[PDB]
């Protein structure tokens, strides 16, 4: 097994801190025995090679099982003093986002982070001392001259080196694409079967050269390639088998995986949804705990078996052509979106279900599951797809212009898919002449938690209710919500709640707060609504009213 | 040569993660930095180095920004109660400042060994199908404020013949930016401008021109109406209410006492005559500035900025809420990211000229919207602080 011809990753530990000096244990002797048979065999390799008590450090040393033994060496207390390395990736491919090929094949390197070699100046810090039977002989030391198993730094290094490696022949191999991942190589080329074969040796070769142990023709894998929980063939690619077992009863752990599960396939599988599924881990209890099936969620389920009844591909990525995303309501909070280059032969699909604040509406929601495939599709693909959505260009027109928060969508087009995007009601920009004026108010006492909401108006009307467990936003909401009650279908409202002004100016079709949604209920109800803010106690004829009619014995 | 320089006690390295970048981004910055390499201002660098600073490209030639605002935070003591660049009270009372990217000087000058690492900067790669290209500075990097204190002393050098030359000149060095300024003609400041600039070429370096005499307040205009409504009246009492918790002196009773039992909207009421006596009187102390508010310069800036519609966005400075330091507007393919991000830049010039410091800015968008977009329009040197935030929907009308 070779031990590579790389120059060195100057390490450190991490700043003031020595090295460790922990302990060894004494172990039983045919572990004592196993580790000199291991230790004995790595040391004739290169992998570690022996010293004595005048170096300081130590590690402890384990032997597990099989009829022989696997050496196991906890480095926490080294890892917990080594230096702070770069993180060995930012992020993981997704399959999208692949060229297409005529052929990849995989290698994997022959005992990963054996075959190159660890720093001269911290090999001292990896000592390991193999006891004598008891208490006896000092035992046998040790120290690595190659990257350790379990080592912090292991894993971004070994990464390190085989970048440099592979440096030259892909610079002197354009047209060929090679993925490291851990200790494996996924290349491509779209040249034939002939070649290719050629070409993979070309590279075999160039990584024997360079002290690592590749498999030749006959001993490397076929095609699909298992990989991070996908199937991968050279010219599509999908998600490995998704199975929803058919349970009497569910537990919370049941429906977790199933969740995660469904959450997976929806990479490519589209119109899943999860919502009635989630609905049930809420506010939870213990793994085994029978959760009895909503009948939503049963229609959720059904729905998802459904989908899942066929498999279901997805295409590789062709950078000369524009990317289509489309987006669909599919319900209550719920966004599902696919993405394709030629007309519904998808890269990949997903779904879009976050809850951003309190009240939200439609437009606000799909201006956000907007803005969420764009990100991705600039991870993915390094450009923004052109975008096919259910919302009219003059409901999102008027709905940007009049809102107060800045947006921007790129590139998009109405798509006539039912449930469109809509506004459900609007408030007036004038005062409507000749309909009841409501002045709201409402005032809680914060120590009782009790609260008054009522209104008076500019035709006498006036009506004060009590409420019990409250606090003043909620007040001037059930105030505002009065108002509505007991008004028709045509009113103006003034209040002196910038908060309720807030939540109702930016037009919301569902709130986390019941009353918020009966507000949302009544202003569907209406046909021309006009609210109003304005100071409390500056004076105001409606105003000063109320507020002394709701103050009353409350503050 | 290099002058040494270290972390503020009990801080480490900046640990930032890179933001997915463009296929053209990517392209233009791998270019940028091959040859950056060749001539030896970056090198390429190992796993041993967990530190990272975000990069991105801007605006015809593509250039390279890296964003040092984690950076500059944590060798701040340096920059400032070190090698601190002193601010003129003048340069805004100029008739014309004019502002040089004199930033490509820095590539001269080598960065102190030790401090290298810090400066470590990612290119990534679409669908992170290949690890990063690492990289880190042997040189002054650009946009970190370490680099103008080191070059202070050379650029007194370089400067020192201009100086001379013309005593009325002021110049200020805020960051990759000279910013030089007269009150002369225009002609001849533009003249002079040009002049400098050869100064300049002399040494290795290479405009947008400001009007800071020409910077009256943003007045908070009341209305004039023949014949007000129960309404107007109302919105009236609630601007001047919110102007009273920061200009003093400004009276309110006389217009609501024309208010009084409940009425409707609609509803016309004449106006007496109580209302214009204070009416004229708010309107002449709001044309005026704020009596009573003064800059600390120990103490944060802060900007908000409010969306107007009709393309249009006002926006204030200050320290403590209300305090306004200064209020103004900002005018108009063109959206409200690309008009943001153009008030942004134009809010925190203005602010370096006057103060010397960047403003926090409070920005009425959603987070991801913002990171996504904001490079697009961006061409500024440099980037300020910001939040994300809900304008308060009556702040709003307010400054309208
Ligand atoms: C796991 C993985 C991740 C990144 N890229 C690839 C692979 N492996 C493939 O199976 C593969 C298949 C299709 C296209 N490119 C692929 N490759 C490219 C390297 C040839
Ligand atoms: C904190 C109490 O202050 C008040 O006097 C206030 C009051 O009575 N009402 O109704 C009120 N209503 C809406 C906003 C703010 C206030 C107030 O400050
Ligand atoms: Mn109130
Ligand atoms: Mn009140």
């Amino acid at each position: 097994s070779p031990i590579s011809p790389i120059e060195t990753v100057p390490v450190k530990l991490k700043p003031g801190m020595d090295g460790p000096k922990v302990k060894q244990w004494p172990l039983t002797e045919e572990k004592i025995k196993a580790l000199v048979e291991i230790c004995t065999e790595m040391e004739k390799e290169g992998k570690i090679s022996k010293i004595g008590p005048e170096n300081p450090y130590n590690t402890p040393v384990f032997a597990i099982k099989s009829t022989k033994w696997r050496k196991l060496v906890d480095f926490r207390e080294l890892n917990k003093r080594t230096q702070d390395f770069w993180e060995v990736q930012l992020g993981i491919p997704h399959p999208a986002g692949l060229k297409k090929n005529k052929s990849v094949t995989v290698l994997d390197v022959g005992d990963a982070y054996f075959s190159v070699p660890l720093d001269e100046d911290f090999r001292k810090y990896t000592a390991f001392t193999i006891p004598s039977i008891n208490n006896e002989t000092p035992g046998i030391r040790y120290q690595y001259n190659v990257l350790p198993q379990g080592w912090k730094g292991s894993p971004a290094i070994f990464q390190s080196s085989m970048t440099k490696i592979l440096e030259p022949f892909r610079k002197q191999n354009p047209d060929i694409v090679i993925y490291q991942y851990m200790d494996d190589l996924y290349v491509g080329s779209d040249l034939e079967i002939g070649q290719h074969r050629t070409k993979i040796e070309e590279l075999r070769q160039h990584l024997l050269r360079w002290g690592l142990t590749t498999p030749d023709k006959k001993h490397q894998k076929e095609p699909p390639f298992l990989w991070m929980g996908y199937e991968l063939h050279p010219d599509k690619w999908t998600v490995q088998p998704i199975v929803l077992p058919e349970k009497d009863s569910w537990t919370v752990n049941d429906i977790q995986k199933l969740v995660g599960k469904l959450n997976w396939a929806s990479q490519i599988y589209p119109g899943i949804k999860v919502r009635q599924l989630c609905k049930l881990l809420r506010g939870t209890k213990a793994l085994t705990e029978v959760i009895p099936l909503t009948e939503e969620a049963e229609l959720e389920l059904a729905e998802n078996r459904e989908i899942l009844k066929e498999p279901v591909h997805g295409v590789y990525y062709d950078p000369s052509k524009d990317l289509i995303a489309e987006i669909q309501k599919q319900g209550q909070g719920q966004w599902t979106y696919q993405i394709y280059q030629e007309p519904f032969k998808n890269l990949k699909t997903g779904k879009y279900a976050r809850m951003r604040g309190a009240h939200t509406n439609d437009v606000k929601q799909l201006t956000e599951a907007v803005q969420k495939i764009t990100t991705e599709s600039i991870v993915i693909w390094g450009k923004t797809p052109k975008f096919k959505l259910p919302i009219q260009k003059e409901t999102w027109e008027t709905w940007w212009t009049e809102y107060w928060q800045a947006t921007w969508i790129p590139e998009w087009e109405f798509v006539n898919t039912p449930p469109l995007v809509k506004l459900w009601y609007q408030l007036e920009k004038e005062p409507i002449v000749g309909a009841e004026t409501f002045y709201v108010d409402g005032a809680a006492n914060r120590e009782t938690k009790l609260g008054k909401a009522g209104y008076v108006t500019n035709r006498g009307r006036q009506k004060v209710v009590t409420l019990t467990d409250t606090t003043n936003q909620k007040t001037e909401l059930q105030a505002i919500y009065l108002a509505l009650q007991d008004s028709g279908l045509e009113v103006n409202i003034v209040t002196d709640s910038q908060y309720a002004l807030g939540i109702i100016q930016a037009q919301p079709d569902q709130s986390e707060s019941e009353l918020v949604n009966q507000i949302i209920e009544q202003l569907i109800k209406k046909e021309k609504v006009y609210l109003a803010w304005v100071p409390a106690h500056k004076g105001i004829g409606g105003n000063e009213q109320v507020d002394k009619l709701v103050s009353a014995g409350i503050r | 040569e290099t002058v040494p320089v270290k972390l503020k006690p009990g801080m480490d390295g900046p640990k930032v993660k890179q933001w997915p970048l463009t296929e053209e981004k990517i392209k233009a910055l791998v270019e940028i930095c091959t040859e950056m390499e060749k001539e030896g201002k970056i090198s390429k660098i190992g796993p041993e180095n967990p530190y990272n600073t975000p990069v991105f490209a801007i605006k015809t030639k593509w250039r390279k920004l890296v964003d040092f605002r984690e950076l500059n935070k944590r060798t701040q003591d340096f920059w400032e109660v070190q090698l601190g660049i002193p601010h003129p009270a003048g340069l805004k009372k100029n008739k014309s400042v004019t502002v040089l990217d004199v930033g490509d000087a820095y590539f001269s000058v080598p960065l102190d060994e030790d401090f290298r690492k810090y400066t470590a900067f990612t290119i990534p790669s679409i669908n992170n199908e290949t690890p990063g290209i690492r990289y880190q500075y042997n040189v002054l990097p650009q946009g970190w404020k370490g680099s103008p204190a080191i070059f202070q002393s050379s650029m007194t050098k370089i400067l020192e013949p201009f100086r001379k030359q013309n005593p009325d000149i002021v110049i200020y060095q805020y960051m990759d930016d000279l910013y030089v300024g007269s009150d002369l003609e225009i002609g001849q400041h533009r003249t002079k401008i040009e002049e400098l600039r050869q100064h300049l070429l002399r040494w290795g370096l290479t405009g947008y021109e400001l009007h800071p005499d020409k910077w009256t307040v943003q007045p908070i205009v009341l209305p004039e109406k023949d014949s007000w409504t129960v309404n107007d009246i109302q919105k009236l009492v609630g601007k001047l209410n919110w102007a009273s918790q920061i200009y003093p002196g400004i009276k309110v009773r006389q217009l609501c006492k024309l208010l009084r039992g409940t009425k409707a909207l609609t509803e016309v009421i004449p106006l007496t005559e109580e209302a214009e006596l204070e009416l004229a009187e708010n309107r002449e102390i709001l044309k005026e500035p704020v009596h009573g508010v003064y800059y600390d310069p120990s103490k944060d800036l802060i900007a908000e900025i409010q969306k107007q519609g009709q393309g249009q966005w006002t926006y204030q400075i200050y320290q403590e809420p209300f305090k306004n330091l200064k209020t103004g507007k900002y005018a108009r393919h063109t959206n409200d990211v690309k008009q943001l991000t153009e008030a942004v830049q134009k809010i925190t010039t203005e602010s370096i000229v006057i103060w010397g410091k960047t403003p926090k800015f409070k920005l009425p968008i959603q987070k991801e919207t913002w990171e996504t977009w904001w490079t697009e329009y961006w061409q500024a040197t440099w980037i300020p602080e910001w939040e994300f935030v809900n304008t308060p929907p009556l702040v709003k009308l307010w400054y309208q």
